């Protein structure tokens, strides 16, 4: 019924988190990602079916391999809003919350929107950052739709390398919105380079590369 | 008739539009596409 | 500093059109006023027809500079450019 | 002209059942289309009508303020659309509770009729006569006027390594809502296009944008017969967003670049 | 007949094509489509070399397999789009002639050569040469205000 498709929709929009969590860097148990429907169901959907946010809220680490590559990727926190409606109050919380568990990056998922006064003190919890993602927004993953290709941030000293190879300024190169929305799904910063390789119908493997703003 | 006439026209209009827009952008040295100020668009012309 | 040094350039050594014709005009210029030919001419009198020859030989005394895009330039010589 | 090309799941692209299944419940046909007629009735006694219409069907049917709100419907389109009036009672009661209280006939009855009794109040009985008319949304992603079964032919390859062709259906649309449309069950969601690529750089980031702008031109200057180098194309689409936002090429997207003045003076 | 150290070789060329009609027919061209525009003709430089040498009636090849694969292995490596030793430079080299070496390789293939061409060394070699130059001079030049 109408219950079952919202539980089904909330599954394909946590799956879509752990798989975004999972790329940025952060490890997760295999199977996790493998979590089945039903499973999901017994764990988080009440006796009458209802769902329960807050027992979706959990916790991740950057991968060695991810930890040594990029140097600042921290531990990450994610959540789930409980309520329909987003306050002051909520998010004062949460901030609150992060800083105390003290977690560099966080991650709130809401259902409806969010004040915009709430959104004006977002940025206001450096250095820990923090984002938010609507939840249909998150229902299918654009990274796996056919269009799109696959981008990948560098390090310092891969972005470093680059510009000198082309000698360059960070400014000359493409640019690729903050709030592009794959430039969101990784969680992308300013000053960063995301190279993008392309099917190029006349060599094949295009590599392209953009900075952020 | 009328369509010829409107459409020839409009069609200068079209090109002498990307004409201007594109006007800058050249092929240099390093096999990069840059515009005037040094944007790079393509950094390999056509990808070939 | 502008400059790169002849071990580490990196520029194609083949020689492009535009190079060939400026040379070409640039040549057959100083030709066509007083400037000496190093090479024979026998009856091509026409120094745009002197110029090509004297390319077509690998005689002419001009140094191409190409400047990257960031501003700093390498020195090739005509003499070294493949000429196809 | 908004259009989408909704690509269905490899079972229901060969399935012509499960493809009409999907496109009736993505096409967003409204409470507007079924209503037949609305006339107000003023109903002094709540306990029963003083109309034949309804009578005996409201009568048997029972085992505030009098004005009722009667409204009747077109067999045919609940039929088609395969909704039964039954569900039109039950959502007008969710989307507006119990305001009006809703008395629904039999399909054996000829005429399928809702009532709406009102719980100077004779124009706000107008007023929501005609907000209901039009505010409510019984199926269907807001935004899509009608759908269309097409079906696609597709080089497909085959066991022994050669392509064969692939009969499938698929859902062209008037009406463009992409970021929606992916979330409907029962469709592709990697692989959906559509004609507008402003959504597209909404939805589906930048590059996305790229190649549906590239893939559109292609289409425009091809469909006569033509056909031009595809890396001239290229450099269009790749200079109109080197900056990362659609630069429409007018005197506004290319003066507002922050190139030399001369340039975008003369222009 | 029954060697192996020629097998190899063999094997490792073929796989090579394997992998390349993988990555083209999985990645490229999805529908299908086997026509498009590349650089440097290749069956006119393959004709010319017949004409030159006369290669048709059934004389037999005085080229070893070795020399065909080690001169096409070589080839590919030789195609200079961007001149420098950084990585970055070599990487980039490798992606502009990807298609093209693709199609390089799927028309000169052993059996190819050997049976439907029947090149000679001396046509081989010129078969070479040509398609290098011919694809040297196929370059955008700088300055082309494309």
């Amino acid at each position: 019924e109408d219950n079952n498709r919202i539980i089904s929709r909330l599954w394909r929009s946590f799956r879509t988190v752990k798989e975004m969590a999972a790329d940025r860097g952060y490890f997760i148990s295999q199977e996790e990602m493998d979590q089945s429907l039903e499973e999901f169901r017994s764990k988080i959907c009440d006796s009458m079916g209802n769902p329960q946010r807050k027992l979706m809220s959990f916790l991740a680490n950057p991968t060695p391999e991810a930890l040594e590559k990029y140097s600042d990727l921290g531990t990450l926190w994610v959540e789930f809003c409980d309520e329909p409606s987003v306050g002051i109050k909520t998010m004062r919380n949460f901030c609150l919350r992060i800083q105390e568990k003290n977690f560099s990056t966080g991650i709130f998922i809401y259902q409806n929107n969010i004040t915009p006064s709430a959104n004006k003190m977002i940025p206001t919890v450096s250095p820990a950052i923090i984002e938010t993602f609507q939840e249909s927004d998150l229902v299918v993953n654009i990274t796996h739709h056919e269009l799109v290709p696959k981008h990948i941030r560098l390090s310092d000293g891969e972005k470093s390398q680059l510009l000198q190879r082309y000698k360059l300024k960070e400014s000359q190169l493409p640019r690729i919105q903050r709030e592009d929305p794959v430039a969101r799904y990784l969680g992308l910063k300013r000053g960063q380079v995301v190279k993008i390789i392309r099917r190029s119908e006349t060599s094949g493997r295009y590599a392209s590369y953009r900075i952020c703003l | 008739l009328i369509d010829t006439a409107v459409k020839t026209a409009e069609t200068g209009y079209i090109q002498r539009r990307l004409v201007k827009a594109l006007e800058d952008i050249m092929v240099h040295y390093d096999g990069t596409t840059r515009n005037s100020l040094g944007d790079i668009i393509q950094f390999l012309y056509g990808e070939d | 500093e502008l400059a790169i040094l002849k071990e580490e350039r990196t520029t194609t050594p083949y020689l492009t059109k535009y190079e060939r014709a400026r040379i070409l005009g640039t040549r057959a210029l100083q030709i066509s006023m007083n400037a000496p030919v190093l090479v024979d001419i026998e009856g091509e009198t026409d120094p745009l027809q002197i110029a090509m020859k004297e390319l077509s030989q690998r005689k002419i005394p001009l140094v191409i500079r190409r400047y990257l895009p960031d501003g700093s330039y390498e020195d090739w010589g005509c003499d070294e450019l493949i000429v196809d | 002209t908004p259009a989408l090309t909704v690509y269905l799941d490899r079972e229901i692209a060969l399935d012509i059942e499960k493809a009409k299944v999907i496109q009736s419940s993505i096409e967003y046909t409204t409470l507007k289309n079924v209503t037949s007629a609305t006339e107000i009735y003023y109903d002094p006694d709540p306990t029963s009508t003083v109309i034949e219409e309804d009578f005996d069907t409201v009568e048997a049917y029972f085992s505030q303020s009098p004005w009722l709100l009667r409204l009747e419907l077109d067999r045919a389109r609940m039929l088609d659309k395969q909704l039964t009036m039954n569900q039109v009672a039950d959502k007008i009661s969710e989307v507006f509770s119990d305001d009006l209280f809703v008395m629904w006939s039999e399909d054996n009855a000829d005429k399928l009729i809702i009532r709406c009794r009102v719980i100077e109040e004779d124009q706000m009985l107008k007023r929501i006569e005609a907000h209901m008319l039009d505010l409510i949304a019984l199926r269907g992603i807001p935004g899509i006027s009608k759908v269309y079964m097409v079906k696609h032919k597709v080089s497909v390859p085959d066991e022994s390594g050669e392509y064969k062709n692939e009969e499938l259906w698929a859902l062209e649309t008037d009406g463009i809502n992409l970021a929606e449309v992916m979330a409907v069950p029962g469709v592709d969601s990697s692989r959906t296009y559509s004609n507008s690529f402003v959504e597209i750089l909404s939805v589906l980031g930048i590059e996305a944008t790229r190649s549906s702008l590239y893939k559109e031109i292609l289409n425009v200057i091809a469909f006569d017969g033509s056909y031009v180098n595809y890396r001239h194309m290229a450099l269009l689409v790749d200079v109109m967003t080197s900056r990362g936002y659609l630069m429409a090429i007018t005197r506004h997207g290319i003066n507002r670049a922050d190139t030399g003045a001369l340039m975008r003076c003369s222009f | 007949l029954g060697d192996v150290e020629l097998q190899k070789e063999l094997n490792s060329e073929y796989e090579q094509l394997v992998s390349d009609r993988k990555f083209l027919r999985e990645i490229v061209f999805v529908n299908g489509d086997h026509n498009w525009p590349l650089p440097v003709n290749l069956r006119r430089i393959i004709q010319n070399a017949q004409q030159i040498f006369h290669l048709d009636r059934a004389k037999a090849s005085d080229l070893t397999i070795p020399e065909i694969i080690h001169g096409v292995r070589d080839l590919c490596k030789k195609l200079f789009v961007l001149r420098g030793e950084n990585e970055l430079i070599k990487e980039a080299q490798q992606n502009a002639t990807s298609l093209f070496q693709c199609l390089v390789r799927a028309r000169l293939a052993t059996r190819r050569i050997l049976e439907e061409f029947r090149l000679n060394r001396d046509a081989f070699e010129w078969v070479l040469g040509t398609i290098e130059a011919q694809f040297q001079r196929s370059l955008v030049h700088p300055g082309e205000m494309v």
